[PDB]
């Protein structure tokens, strides 16, 4: 089944370190994810979180001690916790 | 006849072989109207909204919505729907 | 009386979409209108038909005298101002 307004959030992991948890703001909001498909479609590019405030004005920071293993030849992991999302049904007109 | 229904304006048998719109009623379909200038109408007489736009199939064979839409949008079988896109100068 | 809620938007592209444009240029002062006109290829489009005549008389409520209309005292018969139009426009009215 579709999801209309897709909302995920995720966990950005260094070590066994949780970063931040961000849940998607209004830059990052899917409207369309039909079954079998992709947001942003395939033959695009994807799309950048960068931010971690509800208003999309705050970057996401990580410590020095971070920075000194993330240059030092660590990765950092990516964990989907939820997403929510909406569902279409036909109110008393037909809409 | 006169059994309707998905509930619309249009009956059964006028969706199932063919009708057109004239004086906001629909009516059957014949050869002769043509060449007046009226078109002929087939849709889908089980669903409201044939196409699967917010605008039934009466609305789009009357030419009963915004009067911005397209003409060529007025046939049950072919979907009133943007293409909106963005370029970079 | 309620203007909240109450948009031009809506209207715009409906009432631009079935008119025609005409913008009368006085000194000191400038007119924009929009007519309503008639499809001929739709059948079942009853909007009464007009010439450009009635419609410049009805877009600025201008009256005759003689045959000829005046704004207020201002000839706007089409021999005495100067008449522009755009490509298609004129390419419409040229073989007309
Ligand atoms: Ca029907
Ligand atoms: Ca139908």
């Amino acid at each position: 089944a579709p999801m209309y307004k897709v909302t995920p959030t995720t966990n950005l992991v260094l070590d066994g370190d949780t970063l931040s948890t961000i849940k998607a703001q209004e830059n990052q909001i899917g409207n369309n994810l039909s079954p079998g498909d992709t947001y942003p479609k395939k033959g695009l590019s994807p799309l950048a979180l960068n931010t971690m405030d509800q208003f999309s004005s705050r970057l996401i920071p990580i410590n020095y001690d971070q920075l000194k293993k993330l240059d030092a030849g660590k990765q950092i992991k990516l964990e989907t916790t939820q997403v929510s999302g909406n569902f279409g049904t036909k109110n008393s007109s037909g809409q | 006849e006169d059994l309707d229904t998905d509930n619309d304006n249009i009956p059964d048998s006028y969706e199932r072989n063919g009708y057109t719109i004239k004086d906001l009623i629909a009516v059957k379909w014949e050869d002769s109207f043509a060449e007046q200038g009226y078109k002929k109408y087939v849709s889908n007489y089980l669903e409201s909204n044939t196409a699967g736009d917010p605008y039934t199939d009466y609305e789009k064979a009357s030419g009963s919505f915004d009067k911005a839409i397209k003409t060529e949008a007025r046939d049950p079988l072919v979907a009133a729907y943007p293409i909106v896109g963005v370029g970079m100068e | 009386i309620v203007t909240e809620g109450n948009s031009w938007s809506d209207y715009i592209s409906q009432i631009d979409s079935i008119s025609a444009s005409i913008i009368l240029d006085t000194e000191n002062e400038s007119y924009e209108r929009r007519v309503t006109a008639k499809n001929l290829q739709d059948p079942e489009d009853k909007t009464p038909e007009l010439t450009i005549g009635e419609a410049i008389e009805k877009a600025f409520g201008a009256t005759k005298k003689d045959g000829l209309l005046y704004f207020n005292d201002i000839p706007i018969d089409e021999s005495c101002v100067e008449l522009i139009f755009d490509d298609n426009t004129a390419n419409k009215i040229k073989d007309s």
